[PDB]
């Protein structure tokens, strides 16, 4: 069933006890410190192999 | 709890998993802050059943 995935990432903060506001009134410091911690695993995996 | 939902005419609140269309209330819904901060936010009313209550 297709969802918007802000929407979708609402219910998953609502999952765990913070209310779905702290999503949507943060979403691009959300998505920011995602896309940033993403990057920090590509850098990783490509730095050593370990 | 649930989500809002139109099918081009009118607003309504459902449960996530089986479609059950409510009036957007203030029983329904809580508030945080301004419009200006939500991407996405829509404009439509939000029905308070004091003020017939008051009225009556
Ligand atoms: C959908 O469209 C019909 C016709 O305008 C209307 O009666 C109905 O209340 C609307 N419901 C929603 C969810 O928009
Ligand atoms: C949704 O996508 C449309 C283009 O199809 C765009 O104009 C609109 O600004 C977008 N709205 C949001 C909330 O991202
Ligand atoms: C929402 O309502 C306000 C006040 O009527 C108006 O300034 C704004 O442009 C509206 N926005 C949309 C998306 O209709």
């Amino acid at each position: 069933l297709q969802i918007p995935f802000a929407m979708q990432m609402a219910y998953r903060f609502n999952g765990i006890g913070v209310t779905q506001n702290v999503l949507y009134e943060n979403q691009k410091l959300i998505a920011n410190q995602f896309n940033s911690a993403i990057g920090k695993i590509q850098d990783s995996l490509s730095s050593t192999a370990s | 709890e649930g989500v809002f939902v139109s099918n081009g005419t009118h607003w309504f609140v459902t449960q996530r998993n089986f479609y059950e269309p409510q009036i957007i209330t203030t029983h329904n819904t809580f508030v945080s802050g301004n419009c200006d901060v939500v991407i996405g936010i829509v404009n439509n009313t939000v029905y308070d059943p004091l003020q017939p209550e008051l009225d009556s």
